RNA sequence: AAAUACCGGCACGAGACCGAUAGUCAACAAGUACCGUAAGGGAAAGUUGAAAAGAACUUUGAAGAGAGAGUUCAAGAGGGCGUGAAACCGUUAAGAGGUAAACGGGUGGGGUCCGCGCAGUCCGCCCGGAGGAUUCAACCCGGCGGCGCGGUCCGGCCGUGCCG
RNA sequence: CUAACACGUGCGCGAGUCGGGGGCUACGAAAGCCGCCGUGGCGCAAUGAAGGUGAAGGCCGGCGGCGCGCCGCCGGCCGAGGUGGGAUCCCGAGGCCUUCCAGUCCGCCGAGGGCGCACCACCGGCCCGUCUCGCCCGCCGCGCCGGGGAGGUGGAGCACGAG
RNA sequence: GAGAAAGAGAGUGGCGCGGACGCUACGCCGCGACGAGUAGGAGGGCCGCUGCGGUGAGCCUUGAAGCCUAGGGCGCGGGCCC
RNA sequence: UGAAAGCGGGGCCUCACGAUCCUUCUGACCUUUUGGGUUUUAAGCAGGAGGUGUCAGAAAAGUUACCACAGGGAUAACUGGC
């Protein structure tokens, strides 16, 4: 809506909000990101450090599908499987641990962040953190690998 | 309820007219005919309206009942008062006061009935 | 109610929809302000105009 | 130009909120007369007619 | 002539919400009355938090709800946010709670009413406790938004751990001269 | 082959577009008139009225052009003619005039129109004087409506309430 | 005017969110609908050049290991920081008179004392890189193998979402 | 409206049928102090133009848009109504 | 080094010096070299150096009286001013 915009208030004002001394000229500092190391070096080093230079190994034909390994945390591990399984696991006197296939939900790797509630599991994953598998051992439960 | 539909009607109603720095409202059951919350007649459960009769003389008084709120045909009851100016006003005063029927409009209806009857008695 | 659900039955003819809950339920503000639950817990209404 | 952004896309849930509000306000008598429909002789305005 | 400056002569607060919905303004019409005709300073805080923005009413989640209720002393106490009681999925147990909020997420409503608590809203809070007697007022994390990581002392500057605005995070995107002792200088 | 692209062509439809200095250069005898040796450059220009009923006839002048008459609702629509503004100009009326004119504040004088001014407001209650009514209060019958809530009447329906 | 970005605001939903591409059924080239059309985008995890790794712990019992009174491994228990300031609230020594005394209930005020939101400051803690010190553990392959701790230090991190 | 933290608090024992205005709560009212301004920033416009969805049982050949005016006027003003 | 307390990570103190990209050297039984492995090679990571004296760091000769453009009274060639 131009009815709400600034130019409706700037009619009659002879400089249109850009000044009389410094007129609204076309490109006073160069076009685009110009003058990185010359006259805007103060801006590109007070606000974008690291912008100039090369670092690291060039990897030519990179494929983002080879390195697909999404993660899940243990405090949202039980959010993969419906509530009835963990309720029946809390009610079961046998010790039958529920089986949770994280790959079926769509996470290849299990990392261990949160507190995991004290009832057993069979967590099968494609990878494991060190702390995640020992939290699963500390609640008492198995870490099954799958390819 | 009432306070939500007032905040809908208050600026968006077809009965509202706004010109010459004055705001009005032309719903049929409005006393003092002005856009406010007390006087708007479409909203409330209980509502007094004063209209001139279908005949040239007489004042009809409109009372909104409590039961058919969503039923517009059986909501408003009419009563026609073709009497002298004193007893017309005492009738409207007794209907609003002693029935406990929306007592803030008790004087505005008497003002309106007094303005209708002055127009119905003949021109000078 | 089949299309747009109910407040406890969901939308049967949509996939996953339910009516949006209110932000206040008892809307009739006159009965809330004229209520003995509130009218007790108020200070005295000072309404004497004190002109200059 | 022709490639002015002519169209607007609205979220589905508030598209549904809008028609729920329209339907729910089409049941109140004050909100229909203030819209302008002369209605005062209707039997009941959430008005259901025979399926015939 | 008077020797005073007028720079801060206009105080800058809100006195009505910038929203235009009618239910929030009916809540405002209620708490204007309950804030000037009670001596409770709870009603002034509720009135002031009804004015605020979406970013000044951040959502308080359920696992912080229950955590700030598990403190001693505040048992069988109702508890009030002005924003949104969202669900938190990384919590299994949920005690019974007496929550009072503007809008609760449907999954959090199911979670609380399954545990057997009850969900008031503010027009019910006014009838239940007009002076706010026996409430616990809470608020979400106001610095929880990610835009408070771009703020403060600028990057490219010693002892300033500020996330810079980078169009795509990688090894090529602002790693090179300001960020390393090898190439240029480190900060 | 298909899904794909289409400011050219044939035939269509539509528009939160422009409305004759806008929208194509072009609403019209427009890539026309015109300019340039040439390649090429390239405009301006819509509207009488419902219907021509487009002013018969008389009279001055050689004629353009008038004065009458007539058409029309209207010539205050008369063949580039709807509306007909501004700058500028003619004439009439009023007023003024030696520091160019013009301007701000303050009044004064003269105009021009308006107040439909030009014996000046009404409105309640009380008192008195003359009147005229099919006249009030209380009762009876019928209809309609509202609610110390019938402490607790009978019957329904609903719960974004619970249980069996 | 189109596109990208940043912040502030209003709206819907909310650890999710969004059909924008496709499809199904005059105004309407609209509108509705999909959900085994969430492919996908952004977000929920960071760090490292990279191989990669990838976000609390504490207590008890047994077994100069002895000249880990400090645990290698198991059984049980508590369990997800602290300090200061902190809007709100919670408790209540006493008291708010009608003729005076005893004397209950409701409301209110208040000395003093708490549980402390958000946020700020500080101290801790955890993840990734790096450096130093040092001892212990694992087995299908006892190896130029793998895991671990303590102390600094580099990070756009975590520390009960906020998109 | 009253110089003094708090109840015009409940309980137990010795005729005449009457009472102005109000409150578009985005409304109305009450006090106090203040008002300069270029470059610039912001707010409010019941200032104005053109078109679109609603609406005014709007206006209009018993004369709309436009144009003129020594007429009556309103608003600080943009402008507007006769 | 001094017996030791201690002193010393250049010059008694105030100056004596240089980013990105690129090259060269040094370092670790280091990482990658792309389907697996071995070996060269290259790419990396960390630390010096090769230098930008216009010293926060373009790679750079003149002439125009045949001259052109955008500007400047921010600025000379006249008067006038102090
Ligand atoms: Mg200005
Ligand atoms: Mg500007
Ligand atoms: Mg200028
Ligand atoms: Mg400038
Ligand atoms: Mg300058
Ligand atoms: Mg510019
Ligand atoms: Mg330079
Ligand atoms: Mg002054
Ligand atoms: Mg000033
Ligand atoms: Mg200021
Ligand atoms: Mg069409
Ligand atoms: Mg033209
Ligand atoms: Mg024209
Ligand atoms: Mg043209
Ligand atoms: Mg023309
Ligand atoms: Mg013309
Ligand atoms: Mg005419
Ligand atoms: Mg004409
Ligand atoms: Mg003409
Ligand atoms: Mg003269
Ligand atoms: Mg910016
Ligand atoms: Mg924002
Ligand atoms: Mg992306
Ligand atoms: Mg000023
Ligand atoms: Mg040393
Ligand atoms: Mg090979
Ligand atoms: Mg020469
Ligand atoms: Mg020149
Ligand atoms: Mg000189």
């Amino acid at each position: 809506p131009s009815r709400l915009r600034k130019t409706r208030k700037l009619r009659g004002h002879v400089s249109h909000g850009h000044g009389r001394i410094g007129k609204h000229r076309k490109h006073p500092g160069g076009r685009g990101n110009a003058g990185g190391m010359h006259h805007h070096r103060i801006n590109f080093d007070k606000y974008h450090p690291g912008y100039f230079g090369k670092v690291g190994m060039r990897h030519y034909h990179l494929k983002r599908n080879q390195s697909f390994c999404p993660t899940v945390n243990l405090d949202k591990l039980w959010t993969l499987v419906s509530e009835q399984t963990r309720v029946n696991a809390a009610k079961n006197k046998t010790g039958a641990a529920p089986i949770i296939d994280v790959v079926r939900s769509g996470y290849y790797k299990v990392l261990g962040k949160g507190k995991l509630p004290k009832q057993p599991v069979i967590v099968k994953a494609k990878f494991f953190s060190r702390r995640a598998e020992e939290k699963i051992k500390g609640v008492g439960g198995a870490c099954v690998l799958v390819a | 309820s009432a306070h939500l539909q007032w905040m809908v009607v208050r600026n968006c109603s077809s009965f509202l007219i706004k010109r010459n720095k004055q705001t009005y409202s032309t719903e049929p059951n409005n006393l003092k005919a002005r856009n406010s919350f007390r006087y708007n007649g479409l909203i409330h459960r209980k509502t007094v309206g004063v209209e001139p009769a279908a005949d040239g003389k007489g004042v009809v008084v409109v009372m909104k009942r409590r039961s058919g709120q969503r039923k517009p045909a059986t909501s408003y009851v009419r009563t026609t008062i073709n009497k002298n100016a004193r007893a017309t006003l005492s009738s409207i005063r007794h209907m609003i006061r002693k029935n406990k029927y929306h007592p803030d409009l008790r004087m505005a209806a008497i003002r309106r009935a007094s303005a209708i009857l002055r127009s119905q008695k003949p021109v000078m | 109610d089949d299309l747009y659900g109910t407040w406890r039955k969901a939308a049967s003819l949509k996939s996953n929809y339910n009516l949006p809950m209110h932000k206040m339920l008892n809307t009739d503000l006159s009965r809330i302000l004229k209520s003995p639950e509130i009218q007790r817990a108020l200070r005295a209404p000072r309404k004497k105009i004190h002109r200059r | 130009k022709t490639w002015r952004r002519w169209h607007r896309r609205v979220n589905t849930t508030q598209k549904r909120y809008a028609i729920c509000s329209a339907l729910a306000a089409s049941a109140l008598p004050a909100l229909v007369m203030s819209k302008g429909h002369r209605i005062e002789e209707v039997p009941e305005l959430p008005l259901v007619v025979e399926d015939k | 002539g008077v020797d005073i400056r007028h720079n801060k002569d206009r105080k800058v607060r809100r006195k009505e919400p910038k929203s235009q919905d009618i239910y929030l303004r009916l809540l405002v019409k209620l708490y204007r009355f309950l804030a000037r005709r009670t001596n409770s300073t709870f009603n002034q805080v509720v009135l002031k938090r009804l004015f605020m923005s979406r970013t000044n009413r951040p959502p308080l989640s359920l696992s912080r709800m229950i955590r700030k209720m598990k403190l001693p002393g505040r048992e069988n106490k109702t508890a009030v946010v002005v924003g949104t009681v969202t669900d938190d999925v990384r919590v299994q147990e949920v005690p019974k709670l007496k929550v009072c909020a503007l809008r609760v997420t449907s999954r959090a409503r199911s979670r609380i009413l399954k545990a057997g608590g009850k969900i008031l809203t503010f027009d019910q809070l006014a009838l239940d406790s007009p002076k706010g007697r026996g409430t616990v007022l809470l608020s979400g994390p106001r610095k929880g938004r990610e835009v408070y990581r771009h703020f403060g002392k600028a990057p490219g500057t010693p002892h300033s751990h500020t996330k810079p605005y980078v169009r795509s995070k990688g090894r090529k995107f602002e790693r090179a001269r300001g960020r390393r002792a090898s190439r240029g200088y480190k900060n």
